[PDB]
């Protein structure tokens, strides 16, 4: 019966330790690159095009990024289908905040709820973990411009810099020696950004249709969140190529 | 993945093998030989008949209440092959769902739409995992006003089909083989020659001259839409008039 | 093996494994004789000490005014059984005015129990009971096990050692029936002494008798009660 | 009675290439007035407005509910939606209630994305929805509305004599009625540009 | 009898990362019977083969080629009674879409929903995902659309694709055959001929089913217009 | 409101009034009674329109399922018993009057159903406020068998004795004709009112409304 | 409305008049309030035309499945007893006198009222509906032990025509059906063929 | 390899093993036969008497489900009790709502659907026993139907379940039954009961015996004492030769 085919998702491992969550992270290594860079005004995704083919149908709006309510967005790495059911809740969680309090949601409350649902779902029921990571960014009237990072086992947490998914943590490494708290500009944030996916997406050259990019900023206070067109990674990835040439003839 | 390979629990409950089968249905349809008979139908062009084989081992059993022919409407008759039953709970379920269909609708379900119906019902047992699939085939037949006859084969792993004419049970490999060669060289098919090739194919595949008692056997036609089961008068005039040519 | 932990699989010899080990709960129990004659019921336990300054246990249970029982077996499903019983019981003198009798109560019972026999996850109720009970019929004496099985007996004893009270009851059973009051209870105390180690003899403190009868409503006797049924008792024959 | 509790008149009108609509400021309990600036139109979309006539607690409860659904409906579809669907959405959030009735009915203006055909509707509190090519009007002084506009539309305004057509309407309409006015505010909405007025007006 | 079902995924994490159960369905998928989708300049062809295991079977009886709504168009591959299963779903999901908004579905809206079904079937309790592919075909606000949907509940937006057996043969060919600017009649004639390049035997206008997404709506070609077709190839 | 309906020999003849009165004023002047079922299913609506509206639409829908999954043609009877068992389980608290009619298989018919979830099956039929005044016109002239022209001209008759004589009707006539070959919508069939001719021009100029604030919000 | 059943040796004769009114406004003059439950059982409705519209169609479907169930042409007790069942369940809810006249093999011709409230009593010949109370004294002198087919049919017209002469809410045609074993045979009595009863005057 | 676990698990062979082996729990109980004649039906249990503390009528095997409907059972008796439970119910259901006895093969099939709905999931086990159902009517006859643990219900002129049901049908077969009445079929229960009982294999039994009939005007009942005594004679005369 039950007992037999159980697989016991919901257990702790004799270390103490929750083997379906480590396996969904493993899921999480697997996927496509997702950078995330606060800069001082504004914020950014920048996510690799795992849905290269030539075949394929141009992208409606964006393949990994999505708009959650006027003033954030995501990028999520993993399973696509879980991280549709999750983007879902977390648009229906922001519209509820709002309808509550009239009022747009804080970042930090939006991710804890998404992170409570995730946590559900690694204690009790049964089922299965999502196996999505996702990075958030927005921007709220209490603590400016944010970026978080949450987990198939509903931990978050916030950054400067992060990145998840396919050698997330050489990307780490060089965001860790060049990143610049308290001095980023969105225009050294995106070379910061077009430079480490240079060095992660190591088997494949940047163009500008294996990344997507996404900033968000404020305009006469309203939040704009805008997917760069490809003209303009084209440039950026020109001017990163500019720069390391210059470097090396420096050198 | 390899043929034939196995992981898990996949020879136990409806879930995927590596190379994507589901092995529980497969021994479904095993169940479905299991019980050992075999069942033909064929389509006329005025006409559908369904023959099944009956076997009564001992002469305690009333042999009125040994049938496999079933009548779901006044229009609608079936022959199970399987277990027993699984067919006569799938016979009380088609029964509920048209006496439902012409309740909610106002007209009498069409043949496709029932056996549509079973086999989607069907497909949920290949689905859901605490339940085992019915190990049993259904053939319907029916007069369509629009269409003429209608013969409908349903089985365990929810799929679902019209046929010229088909077979369930042992030997249903050999009879299909035979009323592929009859359907072949295509002639006119009057009520007559549908039932005789029915029959003759049942004969040929069993290898067994036939007597009334022996098998049973279930009409709709044109002219009289309504299912009615032979008598064994009826069944053994045309098993004289098959014997003499 | 993979037969004997459901009480939902059938083993290949066309046994439940389960309830044989109910079955065994119950043999495990401490022993208790029942028997009738042509006007009363009795029940005669053996109250086992767990330790030298405990109380003997409880094994003799009102049901209603013409019913009580006596259990071995799990102490708590004894007590979830006897709740039910009592519940029918009260159930019955509501609507109909009457008690109810004693073999409905006994198939209620055989019904309630069939079930977790049945389901997966479920377990046997891990208890025996003898049932005393006086009705329109006369005394009865019924047996139930874990199997949901029920017994109409003529007498009967169940729980540890239990065998040599039964042969002691099949060789007097002809003689129960038209034994007064006093000598039945003695029939019943000299079966449940058969079932005592040699040092073990009945005493004031072991012993329980339940008594039912035609103008007697159902009565425990259990310490200073029982002393005039154990007088006169000869000494075990050996 | 229920309905009108609190007062209230909204209105909307077609022009050549645009929509006007209009609503009383009032917000008042029976016959005492609480505030003067209560809003009755709400924006749903660049060129799309909904105002709300009747209970002041279901106008507000019904804007931030199709805000809601609304918001939903432009992020899962990256579009903007068009007034003949948000009027089948209203539709559909009145009728979800159709025995325990929001009581508001609103009137939708807007111009259609892509296109710019002006669009109005109206709505009843259980939302049967009315499209017109004229004028649609709400609230507790319809039949002066009715007067005004019948009287003094004409097709294919241009948008400053579409203002003035619906200004007109609505001061005299509210002049007339006990439990409206206290201002009244116009949206003018072109292709191009949206204009909001505040018109001079009777306070008594 | 007991009609509680399982609560448990059957659907798990292996140690690598994976779910195992959505590649299996995958697998199924893979030995499903080829299917193409062209999407044309004006217009979308969804062609799959139907080969009958006899002559015994009536072709007309059963249809791979399912319209959804009068604009919307299904096709699959895999295992044929979950597609049925998936075929009433969207059917009422579409249903249910214009009774509320009271306007045909667009058709990444029904493509989304139905992929929320299939990834409910891999995460919910006691069962096992679908065995299909799906790719639909629609036409909205003067546009063509065709999509593909896994077994995983993932979707992609495709100009050309197969599915089934030699399905990378055939996207070989597809990429080698397709271009834009194509018009529908020649890519009915190129999803004829990717099925061609994998159909084994004689391809007739009763061995296929084709059908065709254009601003008139989504039908099914009936088999003398697939029979012209054929005869001009 | 009138609605009326018969059937001729080829077929349907459904006609409507175009007035919808909210209390005794007139809200809508050109209202659409004649309600999409099926290609080959009309129903005209009477009572509580958002109601008639609802219940429409949901038996649409209902029968477009039912239609692909049997990939056949709707039959009328199919609406009716659908309409009648959801009218019946809400106990007349569905204020919807309909009459449905359609040509299917079997050939053309036509069912009066009324909200508590009664149905007649007849050769005409007439609902609303103006139904007995078209039911008179009916009642004078009907034939069986008529023509399709004949059927037209009756029916618009008919609703025009509703416009003419009941204070809730009025506006343009509709019609609608179903036969196994063709559906013509004919909406308006005839146009039996329209507004008076003005006598006058009434001042509406540039300037003449006062402005306390004006805000211009430029759109790109 | 007016209702009526006689039963004869071989089978049963049910008539009702076409009249449905709202209430001074007959919106249906030629209703059929006959209605087949079963091959040789029909049932007369009277009361809200909603309620036993609903009733004898639920009737129908469980009678019909009944009926292949057992696969036994089904009693009218049987088809009486769910009528009964459904009438007594919700009467507080239904406004339905039903009249269940039929033919069985086991019981021959048949005749159940099953009134409001949802009581069942079988009798030799029934009577229902507002028009009923005009005809009772007819009805009670009239009848007798042994009618024929053709009395039984003449009786039930002569009843329905005297009530709805005089009852307001009873008109239209006169609706006959004559059930035995070898079928139903239906007709249609109007205008002259209804009996005809001249008013005394002077 | 772990395929007879569950009632809801086909093995390769297309067999679900759990059922099997609740007929192998059938197999094992005692024999109980019933015998159809032209105006009746009787039924004959084999009751093993398995200790002499026991009452006579414990654990009886012959029920009354309907005041028309006998039942003889062989298996596990809770299961059987439960069963019994159930056909009653049904017959009881089946009144209330038609107004009329319920058939027997109606009665029969009903019961049998139920029986196998437990055949079907892992979270139930099947029943452990099989019944024959037996009534008499002037309109409908005499009927004598079998249901076994897998829900299977077929009418017999004469069955017989339990350990030694070859034997028994060896027995019933020499009859000419359909001819027959009540009174004589009661002599040839009786003596079939008492052939195929093993008295070195099992100690002591009861004979119960049971019959509906016109000779009880339609009701099921226990076979008076006379006819029982008179029968329990004749067995006894033919077992000695």
């Amino acid at each position: 019966m039950s007992r037999r085919y159980d697989s016991r998702t919901t257990i702790f491992s004799p270390e103490g330790r929750l083997y379906q969550v480590e396996y969904a992270m493993e899921a999480i290594g697997h996927a496509g690159t997702c950078l995330g860079i606060l800069a001082n005004d504004g914020v950014l995704l920048a996510a690799e095009r795992r849905n290269i083919h030539k075949l394929l149908d141009e992208v409606f709006f964006s393949e990994k990024i999505y708009k959650l309510n006027e003033d954030m967005a995501c990028s999520v790495a993993g399973i696509t289908s879980d991280a549709n059911v999750l983007t879902n809740e977390l648009r229906l969680i922001a519209q509820r905040y709002l309808l509550q309090y009239q009022e747009p949601i804080p970042c930090e409350q939006l991710v804890t709820a998404l992170c409570d649902i995730k946590q559900a779902y690694t204690q009790f029921g049964g089922k299965r973990p999502f196996g999505v990571s996702l990075l958030y960014i927005g921007w709220d009237k209490h603590y400016g411009f944010q970026l978080y990072q949450s987990d198939p086992s509903g931990n978050y947490g916030g950054w400067k810099a992060t990145c998840i998914g396919n050698n997330s943590a050489a990307a780490v490494s060089m965001l860790k020696q060049d990143y610049k708290e308290g001095e980023m500009t969105l225009k050294s944030a995106l070379a910061l950004a077009i430079k480490v996916l240079n060095k992660t997406m190591d088997v494949s050259k940047l163009s500008a249709e294996k990344v997507e990019i996404a900033t968000l900023t404020r305009e006469n206070g309203k939040t704009v969140i805008r997917v760069l067109k490809q003209k303009e990674v084209e440039q950026l990835i020109k001017k990163h190529e500019e720069e390391e040439a210059k470097a090396e003839r420096e050198k | 993945m390899s043929r034939g390979s196995s992981a898990g629990f996949d020879r136990h409950i409806t879930i995927f093998s590596p190379e994507g089968r589901l092995y529980q249905v497969e021994y479904a349809f095993k169940a479905i030989n299991q019980g050992g008979l075999t069942s033909v139908a064929v389509r006329g062009k005025d006409c559908a008949v369904i023959v099944t084989q009956k076997k009564v081992p001992d002469k305690l059993l009333d042999s009125s209440t040994v049938t496999h022919l079933f009548k779901i409407t006044e229009n609608i008759g079936c022959v199970m092959t399987g277990m027993t039953a699984d067919s006569r709970s799938q016979v009380q379920r088609a029964r509920y769902e048209a006496a439902n269909w012409k309740y909610k609708y106002g007209y009498e379900i069409p043949v496709d739409m029932l056996c549509k119906r079973i086999a989607d019902i069907s497909q949920v047992y290949t689905q859901n995992a605490e339940m085992r699939p019915l190990g049993c085939c259904m053939i319907l037949i029916g007069i369509d006003e629009e269409q003429g006859p209608q013969v409908y084969k349903c089985d365990p792993a929810g799929y679902y089909c019209g046929f010229k004419a088909t077979a369930a049970g042992v030997k249903q490999t050999e009879s299909t083989s035979f009323l592929e060669k009859k359907v072949k060289k295509k002639f006119d098919w009057t009520f007559e020659q549908t039932v005789e090739t029915a029959i003759t194919c049942l004969s040929t595949v069993l290898s067994i001259d036939f007597k009334p008692s022996e098998i049973e056997v279930g009409v709709v036609t044109v002219e009289n839409p309504k299912f009615r089961i032979l008598t064994e008068a009826e069944i053994d005039a045309h098993l004289v008039a098959l014997a003499e040519r | 093996n993979q037969y004997d932990n459901d009480v939902t699989v059938w083993s290949p010899q066309g046994r439940i494994h389960q309830i044989e080990y109910a079955m065994e709960a119950v043999k495990q129990g401490s022993a208790t004789v029942g028997l009738k004659s042509k006007t009363h019921a009795v029940l005669v336990a053996l109250k086992r000490a767990q330790s030298e300054l405990a109380a003997h246990q409880k094994k003799i249970l009102h049901v209603d005014n013409h019913i009580g029982i006596s259990i071995a077996g799990l102490t708590a499903d004894a007590r979830l059984l006897c709740n039910f019983m009592r519940q029918e019981c009260l159930d019955s003198r509501f609507v109909f005015d009457r008690p109810l009798p004693v073999s409905r109560l006994v198939s209620l019972i055989g019904s309630k129990t069939q079930i977790p026999t049945q389901r997966y996850g479920r377990r046997p109720y891990g208890v025996g009971l003898l049932i005393a009970g006086y009705d329109d019929m006369g005394p009865h004496i019924f047996q139930t096990c874990p199997s949901a099985n029920y017994f109409d007996c003529r007498a009967m004893s169940i729980g540890a050692r239990s065998q040599s009270a039964r042969t002691y009851l099949e060789r007097h059973m002809s003689e129960f029936m038209e034994c007064n009051l006093n000598e039945l209870v003695k029939h019943g105390l000299r079966a449940l002494r058969e079932t005592l180690p040699a040092e073990q003899d009945l005493t004031t403190k072991n012993v329980s008798i339940g008594i039912v009868g035609k103008d007697l409503e159902f009565t425990i006797y259990d310490d200073d009660d029982v002393s005039p049924f154990l007088e006169g008792l000869e000494e075990r024959p050996q | 009675s229920i309905m009108s509790y609190n007062g209230g008149a909204v209105m909307a009108m077609k022009g050549k290439n645009c929509v006007a609509i209009a609503a009383d400021r009032r917000f008042g309990i029976q016959a005492q007035m609480v505030t003067t600036d209560f809003q009755k139109i709400f924006p749903m979309g660049d060129r799309l407005y909904i105002g709300l006539a009747g209970l002041a607690t279901d106008v507000q409860t019904v804007a931030q509910r199709l805000k809601f659904r609304l918001n939903l409906y432009e992020l899962k579809e990256g579009r903007q939606i068009k007034p003949y669907t948000l009027m089948s959405m209203v539709a559909n959030l009145l009728y979800e209630k159709r025995f325990g009735p929001y009581y508001t009915e609103p009137v939708i203006a807007g111009l259609d994305p892509k296109t710019f055909k002006p669009f109005i509707c109206s709505l009843d509190l259980i939302g049967c929805p009315m499209v017109t090519d004229d004028f649609v009007v709400s609230g507790t002084c319809t039949e002066q509305m009715y007067g005004m506009c019948e009287s003094l539309w004409e097709p294919n305004m241009d948008p400053e004599h579409l203002f003035e057509t619906i200004s007109q309407a609505m001061l005299n309409a509210v002049d007339r009625d006990a439990v409206s006015g206290m201002g009244v505010i116009v949206h003018i909405i072109e292709k191009d540009k949206i204009t909001t007025r505040t018109l001079k007006a009777r306070m008594d | 009898m007991a009609e509680r079902g399982y609560s448990f995924s059957l659907t798990t994490f292996s140690p690598s990362g994976k779910l195992v159960q959505i590649e299996y369905a995958l697998a199924a998928v893979a030995g499903g019977a080829p299917s193409v989708g062209i999407k044309a300049a004006n217009g979308v062809v969804l062609a799959t083969e139907k080969k009958q295991k006899s002559i015994l079977y009536d072709e007309r009886s059963v249809h791979k080629v399912e319209p959804i709504t009068k604009h919307i168009g299904l096709v699959y591959s895999g295992m044929g009674p979950d597609y049925r299963v998936l075929v009433h779903r969207a059917r009422k999901l579409a249903q249910q879409y214009y009774l509320v908004y009271q306007e045909p579905i667009p058709t990444a809206q029904l493509v989304q929903r139905v992929a929320s079904v299939m990834q409910e079937y891999t995460q919910s309790g006691g069962v096992r995902p679908f065995g299909v592919s799906l790719l639909i075909c629609g036409w909205n606000e003067g546009r063509p659309y065709l999509f593909q949907s896994d077994p995983s509940g993932a979707y992609f937006a495709w100009k050309a694709t197969a599915m089934g057996k030699n399905y990378v043969n055939g996207k070989t060919f597809l990429e080698k055959r397709y271009n834009e600017d194509l018009e529908l009649e020649d890519a009915i004639h190129t999803a004829i001929l990717t099925l061609k390049e994998s159909f084994e035997g004689q391809m007739t206008e009763d061995n296929i089913e084709v059908g065709i997404c254009n601003e008139a709506g989504f039908r099914r070609l009936t088999p003398t217009e697939v029979k012209d077709y054929l005869a001009a190839i | 409101t009138t609605i009326a309906g018969v059937v001729y020999k080829d077929g349907i003849v459904l006609g409507a009034d175009t007035r919808a009165t909210e209390g005794m004023v007139v809200a809508d002047k050109n209202c659409s009674k004649i309600h999409f079922i099926s290609p080959n299913i009309y129903c005209c609506g009477a009572g509580t329109a958002a109601d008639t509206d609802m219940t429409t639409q949901l038996i649409s829908s209902n029968l477009e399922l039912h239609s692909l999954s049997t990939g056949r043609l709707p039959r009328v009877v199919t609406a009716n018993r659908m309409l009648k068992q959801m009218l019946f389980r809400y106990q007349g608290y569905i204020g919807a009057a309909l009459v449905l009619g359609g040509v299917d298989v079997t050939g053309p018919h036509l069912y009066s159903i009324y909200p508590h979830g009664s149905t007649d099956k007849l050769p005409y039929v007439t609902m609303g406020s103006g139904s007995l005044a078209a039911m008179a016109v009916f009642e004078d002239k009907f034939r069986p068998d008529m023509e399709e022209e004949e059927a037209k001209k009756l029916v618009s008759e008919a609703i025009a004795a509703g416009i003419f004589n009941d204070l809730g009707s009025g506006s343009n006539i509709d019609l609608c004709v179903i036969s196994k070959s063709k559906l013509d919508f004919l909406r308006p069939y005839s146009v039996p009112n329209k507004k008076g001719t003005r006598f006058g021009r009434y001042r509406c100029e540039k300037g003449t409304n006062a402005v306390l604030t004006e805000k211009v919000t430029t759109l790109e | 409305t007016t209702i009526m059943a006689v039963q004869f040796d071989g089978g049963v004769v049910l008539g009702a008049d076409s009249r449905t009114t709202t209430g001074s406004y007959i919106a249906n003059r030629v209703t059929d309030k006959l209605t087949p439950i079963h091959d040789r059982i029909f049932c007369c409705r009277s009361g809200s035309a909603a309620d036993t519209q609903a009733v004898a169609d639920a009737v129908t479907y469980q009678l019909g499945f009944h009926s292949i169930e057992l696969n036994e042409p089904p009693l009218v007790h049987t088809a009486a007893s769910l009528f009964k069942e459904m009438c007594y369940r919700y009467r507080e809810d239904l406004m339905a006198g039903i009249i269940i006249a039929g033919w069985d093999p086991q019981e021959g011709g048949q005749v159940y009222s099953v009134p409001m409230g949802g009581m069942m009593v079988r009798q030799p010949f029934a009577i229902g509906g507002s028009g009923s109370s005009y005809i009772y004294g007819y009805v009670d002198a009239t009848y007798r032990e042994g009618m024929t087919k053709e009395e039984c049919l003449q009786f039930t017209a002569n009843a329905l025509a005297l009530a709805m002469e005089r009852d307001g809410s009873s008109g239209g045609v006169i609706r006959l059906a004559a059930i035995a074993e070898p079928g139903v045979e239906r007709q249609v009595l109007l205008g002259d063929q209804i009996p005809k009863f001249t008013i005394a005057t002077l | 390899t772990g395929y007879d676990l569950s009632a809801s698990t086909f093995s390769p062979d297309g067999r679900v093993f759990q059922v099997e082996y609740a007929m192998k729990a059938v197999e094992n109980s005692s024999t109980a036969i019933g015998i159809r004649c032209k105006d009746g039906v009787v039924f004959g249990v084999e009751k093993l008497v398995l200790s002499k503390l026991y009452e006579e009528g414990s654990n009886k095997r012959l029920f009354n489900v309907d005041r028309h409907v006998g039942m003889a059972v062989a298996g596990l008796l809770a299961d059987a009790r439960s069963l019994a439970d159930i056909a009653r119910e049904e017959a009881s259901n089946f009144r209330s709502n038609f107004g009329y006895n319920i058939p027997l093969k109606h009665l029969a099939d009903r019961v049998a659907m139920y029986v196998h709905a437990y055949t079907l999931y892992s979270a139930v086990r099947p029943f452990g026993c099989s019944f024959m159902l037996g009534s008499y009517s002037v309109n409908d006859g005499a009927q004598l139907y079998m249901i076994d643990p897998s829900g299977v219900s077929y009418g017999y002129w004469g069955c017989a379940i339990g350990k030694a049901r070859q034997a028994a049908k060896t027995e019933i077969e020499k009859l000419q039954m359909k001819e027959m009445t009540c009174r004589d079929v009661v002599k040839e229960v009786a003596k079939i009961i008492y052939i195929v009982h093993d008295e070195v294999k099992d100690k002591a039994f009861e004979l119960e015996l049971s019959w509906v009939g016109e000779i009880t005007n339609g009701r099921h009942e226990i076979v008076p004492k006379d006819v029982r005594e008179e029968a329990e004679k004749y067995a006894k005369e033919s077992l000695k030769e």
